[PDB]
Formats: C-alpha cells, structure tokens, sequence
C-alpha cells in the first residue's frame, strides 16, 4: 500500500491465482486516468496476478509451521 | 430508405421517410406461383454491431462532453446526431472519481439509462436521447378532422391513437388529439409519442399508424408510470 | 424483479429477467466463514462458513464445507 | 452538395441530416412580396425564422449554426417565385464546408 | 375482487372471489363503436415489488420461525397467511452457520424453493406453503354427474380435466375425477391440482375451468415427475 | 367488524381471510333440533366441528384459535332459525380483537 | 423411432427413420369424443440431462482425443459417434496448459462451438460434429423431376425448398436443387443442410419436408454468414 | 445378433448404427454375373466399394473397419441371386464382436 508493504520474489515457474476484473483498464494503467477503451463486463485482459491461490494440493509446501507466525527466504 | 405517403390526384405529394433500412434478411415466397420478397432493414444496425469506443475519461469532465465522445465513436458506424435533452439533474453533475471504458457500447448505453433514467434512442440512422419524464419540442394534430380513425383509446398514463400513416409522427414529439370521445373521458389533448407502429398496403390495407403517447401532465412532464426496481 | 405490473398477464420481460435473476443468485462469491479443523499437512482446513442462503424462508444450513484449499501467502 | 426538392405547395415543411444534424426546415410564400421565406429548426429549436430566399448567396452565414451552406440557385439568376421555384427554374441546394473549401482551393 | 358463480332462477347463488385483483393495466377498444375495458390485476403484485425484509438470524434458530419472519414484512404489504406445509425432513432442521438477507424477498423465496425443493404461491392476497410431492386437505368431485366436460384427460403423471367454472377449484388441493373412460384408462381418482385456468363470458362463452393435477400415488404422495438439475 | 352473508341453503361452506389466516367456515341446519351449526377449518385443519349457533356470545372463545370473535346478533335476541338466518333477521358477524379491546375501553 | 415414408401399390417400400424418440411427454384430447395422444420424444435427451464427464486432461494432447473422451461419457448415456470433420485449425493445434473439466457436458460443449465455431450435432442419437464453414458428404437432388414442391426460395445464403418428406435428407449433408426458376435467379445447385422440418399427416396433409440450406462458394466452404461478436 | 432387412430393388441404401457408428451401406444388383454386391461408408466416408456379397464368411474381414461382422446365411447354402436375397431365403446379418467371442469361447 503505497509501497510500503510485504513482497515475495516472484521467478518463471511459481504458481499465481489470475483473477479477472468487472471492466477493463487498459488506459487505466496506460494512462493512470482511469478508463479502458470500449465498454464490456468480465473479460480475460483483464487478469491480475496474486501471490495466493495458485499451487495444488498434490504439490505438497514443506514444514508449515502451525503455532509460530513464519516468515520464509527459501 | 421506406419512402410512404399519399398522392392524390389532386394536391401533390406528402410522402417522406419512415424507415431508413440496413437490409436485415430477405427471403422470397411462392403463394399459387407468386414471388414476394420479404425485407428485414436495420436501424442503427451498423451501431449495435460493430461499434467500439476506446476511453480513459478523467475526473472534473462534465456529463455530456462524452456523449459527444460516444457519438464520435457511432458516427464512425454512420450515425446522426439528433435532440439531446439531458434531465436538469445530468445538466450540471460534475466528478469524483475516473470512467472506465472498455467494450460493448450499446450495453454500456443501457446500463446509462438505468444508472440515472434517460431514454436514448436512434431513429432512421439519428441518435435522440430525452428525459425520462420530458419530451421533444414539435407537435401533431390528430382529430377526426385531421386524421383520426375509431376512439382514441385511453390508457393508464395516456392514450393510443390510430391514424392513417402520415410521415410527420416520431418518437419522443408531441400529439394534440382531439375527438367527441375524449371530452366525456376527461383526457387532454397533448401526449407524449413513445410507441410507433406502422403497418400498411398498397392495394387493401389502408396506410394504418397506431401512436402511444404517456400523457404530459399540468407541469409540461410525462406521466412516467411507476418505474420497478 | 417479478411482476413489474401484475397477476397472471405477466409480461415476457418479467418471466425472462426473472431467469435472469435466478440464476444470477445461484452463483457463488465471497463469504465469511469460521475454521473447525485444519490439517496436518496444512493446507486444507474445515470450514463452516458463517452465510446461509435462504432455505424455507428460514434459516437452513449448507454444510462444513472440507478439504477447502487453505491459501497462504507464499 | 445536394439537391433539395420543393413542392408545389405555399407552405411546406421536410427534415434532413445535414453534418449529422437532423435540420428542419419550413419554407413559406409571402405573396404580399411574392417570395419564399424559410424557418430553420436543428433538432427541435428553431434557430432561424422568417428568413427571406435570395439567389447566389449563403443563407444562413450570420447564425454560425455548423450545418454547412444553403443556397440558391437560377441558369440567369433569375429571382425565386410562386411559380419558378416549385418548377426546378430556381434549385435549392446544401453544401458541405469540406466542399466549398475543396471548390475555394480548385 | 372478480367474483363469478352461477345464479339459477331456483336454487341460490354459486358465487365466489376466483381471483381478488389489484390493478395491473388497463386500456380500452373500439370494434365497430364499441368499449372494451381489458383490465390486467396483481396477484401478490404488492409483495412481488415492494416486500424487502432486513435480517440477522443466527443459529440454533429453528426452520420455520423465518417463514414467519419472511411474513411479516410481506404482510406489510397486505399478504395473508394461507397453509403452511412444509417436508418432514423441513420441519426438524436445525443451524450450524448464519443466515444472509439482504435484497429482495421474492428473488431468495424462489432460491428458498430451489434449494429445500418445495413449493410457495400466493393465491388471492394469501400466501401457501406445501411439499413438492405432497398436497392440502379439501377435495372436490368432478363427474359427469358433477361438470364434467368431455375427458378427464389423462397425462404422463395426472390429468387435465375441464369443467363449469364453479369457484371452490383452487391449487394445490384434491380434485376426485370419475367418467366412463377413466375406468379403462386405470387413471385414479384423486389428483393433486397445480395448475388453474378460468376463462369465461356472460353471454356465449360458458363458464370453463381447467384443471391440471399430478396423480397421487398409494402412499398419499404426488407423482412429482423427474426433475431435471 | 364485518357481516358475513348467510345463504339460504341448508349446509354452505365459504371461505375468509380472519386476521390474515385463510379460515373456511360451513353452516349446517339441523332439523331435529331446528338449529344452525358451524364447522371451522383454519387453512385447510378442521380445528371446530358440530358447534351450535347461539345469539350473544363468541363463539370461539373456548379454543383460542387467533382468529377473533365470531358471534351472532338479533334485534330482540331471537334464536337463530331455518327461515330467520338466511333472511338477516339474525346476523353473523367477525370482530377484531383489537376492535373488541377499544369497544371494552370505551 | 418414428418410421416415415412412401408405399405406392407397386414400388415397393421407401420408409425410413425421421427421429428416434425418448418420450418427452404425452397427453390425450377430445375433439367431439376422440382421442389423439400428443406425443413429444426426446434426441440425446438423455445425455442433454444425465450426461456428465470426469477429466483432468495434460498438456500436449492433440485436439480430438478429447471428443472421444467427452464420447465416451455421451456414449455411457447411450449416444453414437456420427462423422466429425474439424476445422483444419482444430485439426493440427496442440497445448500449453490444463483443461479443466467439472459439471455440464452441454455447457461446455456450447462453448466449444462458441470457442471456435465448430458445430456439433446429435441426429437420432447420433453425434456429429462439422465446420463452421463445412460440411459433409452426402447429396440429394430436389427437382421438379424429383421430389420439388413451388419455387426452391432463394435466400440471402441459400435456399429454403419444400418437398415430399421422403427420408435421406439430415442436417450437414448436401442438396443439389434444380428448377425452372433458379437460373433466371443464378442461384447454384449445391448446398449445405442445415434446418429440417417435417410436416405431413396420414389421410390429408401429404408428407412435407422442408430443407434450409447455407451456399456452398466456389471453393467448396459454405457461405457461413456474418458472425457477430 | 441383427438382421438387415433387404428390399425387392436391384439397387437400395440404408444406413444403420454398427457399434456405434453411422454405417451407410449401398446394396446393387449385376445381371451379368447375377450377384449382390455392397459399398459400405463409415460416417459419409466410402472405405468399401464393389465387395460381393457371398455366404458363410464374413465380409469386413480385410478391412479392420472395427464395426463387427457382416455375413449372409442360407439354410442349404444358397448363393445369394435377385429373387432370393430379397425373400428372406439369404438373410443379412450384422454380428457384434463380443457376441462373436462369446460363441467361439461357447
């Protein structure tokens, strides 16, 4: 939020979760100033990336810590 | 273009325009061994299709500098500009916050109507927007003396009239009808025009129009009907 | 909304938004829901999510819902 | 440009898209004086009103209304009346700004 | 009200309220001079608009209770209460998790009936509540001795039986149906009724009814028919 | 208040909304004794049967249905009879209970 | 099964099937004391409802293994394999990722044709699968000499001819139509099958079959008419 | 097990679900060696053309079409000629490949 926050470093092959937006905003984040080109609902540019939602459960994240709050390099 | 109307032998001509077509589908028909050939146009049919805007709005902008804007992107697809008249409430709104768009512009048109309650509409490749509870300057008279066929029929909010067809009647104008009937009903004379209908012939039907008006009340508005939410 | 005017001359547009409608209830969205259980591979916890839609005009409840995919930050 | 047709009638009235303006116009015979007057409406509002028809020159230059040029023309400049204007001896006719600056350059 | 019945020159009066109206639209006509008013009503049409409930429920509360609760704000809106039965499997249920209501009362009621598979309807100003295999008390007898018109028509599940209309018929009751075909039709007798028809005329157009009922089987329960997720 | 209608039919049934529940009543003569009686289902229950028409009193009152009061009046406090009830020389009627607390109150 | 077609004294037998039936619903009527049973049947409606698939699929599987494996749930519900010609761009694609497959077998077929515009069809329990702009082989010659009834109606695609119901015509096969009016309408012979419709009584109305055909071009596609987005 | 029914023309088509697929098969008579002879198409593809029809074997054999056995029976083992295909003295038979398993493992 404003910079100040939390990250991760993201590298090619991590899992993310796309979530798509009720409108686009093509211009704005072309522009800042606010609005996309035509006007539609729900479209697949419209994806943004987090960092929380994409891995499976096969997949298993080793040693998750249960009782500590944990905050991981590696 | 639909060009209708009467040519007496006498007079002259009183035909004009009551529908300018972008052929829909057509189709011919045998009846014994006849041939009709059966039209479907379209009417700002290149706009409901293949019209696409492509708009970063900023705050502070007024609320119809972009009317003019989608316009601009619907007159890329052959569109005229018709009457704009906003409600009061529209005229003088300002901003916060900036205006996204991004596809259909048609949908989002419609989804305008319903964000505050104006009626825009494209008639013969022309694009009008009113008010919903206003009206377009411009009147018609229709009596048994100009027109007028049966009763004009009385409705909730106001009347439907028939009428042979006679090319002046538009959405969003006026009607002034006059009859022996609607005295002892105790209906004005000046309606809105919502609702056109015209079905004709050449040979046997006569030129019919039916008109449905929302009756205008004392304070020049329309009585709009108990809109659902 | 249904019968925008009345009875039983419902209008085609009444009986077709009402469609409409209906089936933009049933989709799913977010919900507040509180943890029962959490597995020990720590990932997939038991959740008994604090919405009920309407059942019976009353309160019914849909069940804790298992094996939800727990979603760490990582 | 183009060509608009006037009937035989002493008081007539027609609709057009002129630069995508939807323009009215109500063209009326004076007899008094013999000549055509026209009142013009862009979109409901009449803008001009009671305006006299004269050969060779722009009517509505004064109004800066947007909606190009219109002008009347005769084989001799003849003066429009009852009789000749109906007749096609006298034609009405609407130009875009885009032409006349195209025939102004040419 | 429109209330409609027999008047014999003996007997006495058959009359009943078949359908209690709250004005829907109305309009009009010329056919020759004539007036023709066609009238439109609402049934329910106040709680089908203007019924919107504001609720916190929490847990542990029983299933029922919030069927009064949905009643009171559509008894707001002048809705009655009719017979309320619900499913065994209803009546014992009981709360894990807290119960949303927010919006509109008519959309969640439909998603009430989707989701526990029963039904509800207003019935004149009165709201009825029953299972979907499952019916209420009162039955009525149609006979050729007893109005009878024609078949009792035989369907995949019930019946379709016409008859005069006489004002009792109402939905979700019992109709018991004897003729001389049903017999070798092995059609039963007792038929749920879903759905109710009226239509009628003062001169010429007897008074007709329509009926239509899903059979119940020997266990006292309706033939539901397979529904189709 | 209201007055329920009494045909002059020796059994009738009809049907009405009583403080918004769906209560069906049936009248039915008894020759023997020369007395009306009533049967009362509450949506679809039969929750009364076989109870005596009789002037003067509430004729729910022992069971505590929620439906109000449902009592019968005469000018001169006759007893209701074959020809006399059809003929509203005795007439049923329904009072609210909130009616009947204001009446008391006043 | 539904078995249509002619028995003339001499000749011999040309009744095929016109469609395989799953009983949709039934129900008799008088007319004066008759009774006819309105039967309604159902075409894949068993895997329209029960049909629903279980699939993980992984990368890199060419563009049709999953057809089969989206057949074999289809097939468990009792349908058979009819032609599939894709499109070229089908045929030859591969992948890059993996292809979710949870709940609606015709949901997500619908959107399949809607991802490229392939249709796909189920023809008396039978399912096939063509182009947008394709077809497949199989022709029928409708003429005057053979089988023509009226004009053959030109359209802005193809054509709309009337016929004996006589039993080879299915939907995505071809129809080579000749007539005395086509050539003054330069309208070719060949086109696609589209629309079918059967119409025909025992005693007085004969067997009609009309046919919708899209053009097939010069370059053996057919005119597949403007999409719209 | 199936029959195919066989009607009295010297050239007829009838298609048919063969282990699920759409089996088009074109029957024809040739006067000059007075024998039947088939075409089958799988799906509007035509993958056989011109085969005699010929009693006691199986007549897909070569192909590996995956769509069963077609053969012919005769009680006398007849061969199959113009009037006595069509009179049911040759009758056409399709065989599912299970089936036949189960007869050769019986």
């Amino acid at each position: 939020m404003g910079g100040v926050g939390v990250t991760v470093p993201v590298k090619p092959g991590q899992n993310v979760t796309l979530r798509p937006q009720m409108r686009s905003m093509d211009n704005y984040h072309v522009e800042g100033d606010g609005s996309a080109s035509d006007s539609r609902s729900f479209s697949l540019s419209d994806m943004e990336a987090h960092i929380a939602g994409g891995e499976s459960l096969k997949d298993v994240i080793p040693n998750l810590d249960s009782e500590n709050v944990h905050v991981r390099a590696n | 273009m639909l060009e209708v109307g009467y040519t007496p032998p006498g007079g002259g001509n009183n035909i004009g325009i009551i529908a300018k077509g972008k052929i829909r589908d057509y189709q011919h028909d045998r009846e014994g061994g006849d041939i009709i050939s059966t039209v479907s146009c379209g009417d700002g049919d290149k706009a409901y299709r293949r019209a696409t805007i492509s708009k970063t709005i900023p705050k502070g902008t007024p609320l119809t500098e972009v009317v003019d804007e989608i316009h601009k992107e619907m007159k890329k697809e052959g569109i005229a500009k018709g009457e704009w008249s906003f409600p009061d409430k529209v005229k003088n709104t300002q901003l916060k916050r900036p205006y996204s768009m991004c596809g259909s512009c048609t949908r989002e048109l419609d989804t305008l109507g319903r964000s505050h309650g104006f009626y825009w509409n494209i008639q013969n490749e022309t694009m009008e927007i009113i008010p919903g509870n206003g009206h377009l300057p411009g009147s018609l008279l229709i009596t048994p003396d100009t027109g007028l066929i049966g009763t004009p029929t009385i409705t909730d909010n106001g009347i439907k009239v028939k009428a042979l067809i006679n090319p002046e009647a538009r959405p969003n104008r006026m009607m002034k009808v006059k009859s022996q009937v609607l005295k002892m009903n105790r209906k004005g004379e000046d309606y809105r025009i919502s609702e056109v209908s015209f079905n004709g012939d050449n040979q046997e039907g006569d030129w019919i129009m039916t008109l449905t008006g929302e009756a205008i009340g004392g304070d020049k508005k329309v009585d709009e009907g108990k809109k659902a939410k | 909304m249904t019968g925008y005017l009345g009875k039983t001359t419902n209008q085609d547009r009444d009986v077709v938004s009402a469609v409409a409608q209906s089936e933009r209830e049933s989709v799913w969205g977010e919900m507040p829901g509180r943890v029962v259980s959490v597995s020990a591979d720590g990932r997939t916890v038991t959740v008994q999510p604090l919405y009920k839609p309407k059942f019976n005009g009353v309160p019914t409840d849909m069940p804790v819902l298992q094996e939800v995919p727990l979603r760490q930050a990582l | 440009m183009i060509e608009l047709e006037v009937l035989d009638e002493s008081k007539q009235k027609f609709s057009v898209i002129l630069n995508d303006r939807r323009v009215t116009i109500e063209l009326w015979y004076n007899t008094t004086n013999d000549r055509w007057s026209f009142s013009l409406a862009l979109d409901g509002d009449n803008v001009v009103t009671g305006r006299r028809l004269v050969t060779g020159v722009d009517l509505l230059a004064p109004f800066g209304l947007g909606i190009g040029a219109l002008f009347l023309l005769s084989e001799n400049g003849e003066p429009p009346t009852r009789a000749n204007l109906p007749l096609g001896l006298v034609k009405l006719y609407h130009a875009t700004q885009e032409e006349i600056d195209a025939a102004i350059s040419a």
